[PDB]
């Protein structure tokens, strides 16, 4: 029952880079590690076996590396095909285990998020319940924060966001946040705001809309 | 010098008819006689000729305590291990060469010879150890693996491994996976008579 | 060409039964061992399973011991994982791979993998509504629009833009589970300003667990 610590947990580099990812096992394995990689809605591919041993029909920039009890991926250069998610796991003793997860993200300069604000639909409000939405889209890096303003009150525990993977040619991720709640309780307020806080902004940008108006 | 012209039996180890297992390498100790070491490179047709210590061009001149040439096989990328200070299953658990090693080492590929429609299963490499092997040992011991923190009692199954595995020769493998067989030429040079030389 | 697929997959209720299948092709199960990994959404992977064809010695995971039953068919050369007293927290996508011995080696060979879902919750058509460009939308930027898809138990939906005319500037959310203990999810594409009036634009949501097709198109609200 063997645990496999990976670091790091999230990777920002650029194409072209040589990068480094590693697994400490808790006890020894001998040479028992295999490292997969793993992009969105996919199964895992497996790269290395044996702790360093290369995979038929994989690139030969991936190497791997056993230091004692410390087992090391390496990638000699970054290709943008090697986006994705990689993994550890051990066939020593069972139950096997893999590890926690190592996500590489391609590197990009700051960009602020386009936002926008969209009222709930009249249909909606037919059946009884109304879904404000706040979208903000293209900004890097992934963090970001979406606070919902009622009236100059926050609004706690009735907002649910989702965010988009990496985009194929953008390279910037994208947020949504839903803030559902029933009619009788919108209709009782009148202004409806989404104020968003970003690393590439002066200020916390504040769109908004009222209750009533188009 | 050996006052004694005795060709040395090189043929008997290059043209062996079938080599060993890696983990279970052979070793021929080779003296009292002589030997021309450059015709060897000039043959040309091995494709790793890598040499440790001292020049490969035309080194017969040098004479020798003695020598030990060492033959087994493994698969292509795995002669980049064949070398001093390198690491992996084979140079951890299989066959170690020292640090001051003083040798050359040669290696070509023999597909033709050591594959098998269906594949090869004779050759064999350890895949388990406790501890890594100090430089030219070699262990030849089968007995069970256990890796969990209950016995194994001899029997296989999870985590209670065999410790060795074969390879899996196959005739359409990639070259990274075809056999290789390999020779390791080791100059034991001491203070006692010099019982291998040069031509002439 | 090797090759292994899933099967069997579905939706339960807590505490049903579910069996996954494995049929693997251009190899034989003898000397190999096959193995179940699953992979809750957006979490790491876990090991569940596994079993050695050939002697048919089998090893199981803490987590599901007792509950799961991995068995193996060496004339069918296909692998099963009988799984009974399901839970919630099953709930993921279940892959099947097969290593060499029974350990020390990888897992050459993934299955595309199959979903099971483990919810009180009935499987529900997607109410989908529309999420108009603002009004007050610069002219010189683009406004943005989009649907949004909500109150949908099985999660497998699709969503189009105009037949598959609109692959640029669009952005699909993943799902996100509600208190309710359905799905509910959003897609929005940018356009230029101008061709707001011109252009129609029609969001196309296929639900198939439930079988429901159906198309909405945005406008503006105008009042
Ligand atoms: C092996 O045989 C070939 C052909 O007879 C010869 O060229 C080669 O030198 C031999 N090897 C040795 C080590 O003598």
């Amino acid at each position: 029952d063997i645990q496999m610590t990976q670091s790091p947990s999230s990777l920002s580099a650029s194409v072209g880079d040589r990068v480094t990812i590693t697994c400490r096992a808790s006890q020894s394995v001998s040479s028992a590690v295999a490292w997969y990689q793993q992009k969105p809605g996919k199964a895992p591919k497996l790269l290395i076996y044996s702790a360093s041993d290369l995979y038929s029909g994989v690139p030969s920039r991936f190497s791997g590396s056993r230091s004692g009890t410390d087992f090391t991926l390496t990638i000699s250069s970054l290709q943008p095909e090697d986006f994705a998610t990689y993994y550890c796991q051990q066939s020593y003793r069972y139950p096997i285990t893999f590890g926690q997860g190592t996500k590489v993200e391609i590197k990009r300069t700051v960009a602020a998020p386009s936002v926008f604000i969209f009222p709930p639909s009249d249909e909606q409000l037919k059946s009884g319940t109304a879904s404000v939405v706040c979208l903000l889209n293209n900004f890097y890096p992934r963090e970001a924060k979406v606070q919902w303003k009622v009236d100059n009150a926050l609004q706690s525990g009735n907002s649910q966001e989702s965010v988009t993977e990496q985009d194929s040619k953008d390279s910037t991720y994208s947020l949504s946040s839903t803030l559902t709640l029933s009619k009788a309780d919108y209709e009782k307020h009148k202004v409806y705001a989404c104020e968003v806080t970003h690393q590439g902004l002066s200020s916390p940008v504040t769109k908004s809309f009222n209750r009533g108006e188009c | 010098f050996p006052n004694i012209t005795n060709l040395c039996p090189f043929g008997e180890v290059f043209n062996a008819t079938r080599f060993a297992s890696v983990y279970a390498w052979n070793r021929k100790r080779i003296s009292n006689c002589v030997a021309d070491y450059s015709v060897l490179y000039n043959s040309a047709s091995f494709s790793t000729f890598k040499c440790y210590g001292v020049s490969p061009t035309k080194l017969n001149d040098l004479c020798f305590t003695n020598v030990y040439a060492d033959s087994f096989v493994i698969r292509g990328d795995e002669v980049r291990q064949i070398a001093p200070g390198q690491t992996g299953k084979i140079a951890d658990y299989n066959y170690k060469l020292p640090d001051d090693f003083t040798g050359c080492v040669i290696a070509w590929n023999s597909n033709n010879l050591d594959s098998k429609v269906g594949g090869n299963y004779n050759y064999l490499y350890r895949l388990f150890r406790k501890s890594n092997l100090k430089p030219f040992e070699r262990d030849i011991s089968t007995e069970i693996y256990q890796a969990g923190s209950t016995p194994c009692n001899g029997v296989e199954g999870f985590n209670c491994y065999f410790p060795l595995q074969s390879y899996g020769f196959q005739p359409t493998n990639g070259v990274g996976y075809q056999p290789y067989r390999v020779v390791v030429l080791s100059f034991e040079l001491l203070h006692a008579p010099a019982t291998v030389c040069g031509p002439k | 060409e090797v090759q292994l697929v899933e099967s069997g997959g579905g939706l339960v209720q807590p505490g049903g039964s579910l069996r996954l299948s494995c049929a693997a092709s251009g190899f034989d199960l003898g000397g190999y061992s096959m193995h179940w990994v699953r992979q809750a959404p957006g979490k790491g992977l876990e090991w569940v399973a596994g079993i050695y064809a050939s002697g048919g010695a089998t090893a199981y995971a803490d987590s599901v011991k007792g509950r799961f039953t991995i068995s193996a068919d060496t004339s069918k050369n296909t692998a099963y994982l009988q799984m009974n007293s399901l839970r919630a927290e099953d709930t993921a996508v279940y892959y099947c791979a097969r290593s060499y011995y029974y350990g020390g080696f990888g897992m050459d060979y993934w299955g595309q993998g199959t979903l099971v879902t483990v919810s009180s919750a009935s499987t529900k058509g997607p109410s989908v509504f529309p999420l108009a460009p603002s009004s007050k939308s610069t002219s010189g930027g683009t406004a943005a629009l989009g649907c949004l898809v909500k109150d949908y138990f099985p999660e497998p939906v699709t969503v189009s833009w105009n037949s598959g005319a609109l692959t640029s500037g669009v952005h699909t959310f993943p799902a996100v589970l509600q208190s309710s203990g359905l799905y509910s999810l959003s897609s929005v594409v940018t356009v230029p300003s101008s061709s707001l009036g011109t252009q129609t634009y029609i969001c196309n949501v296929n639900h198939k667990p439930s079988n429901t097709k159906v198309d909405k198109k945005v406008e503006p609200k105008s009042c």
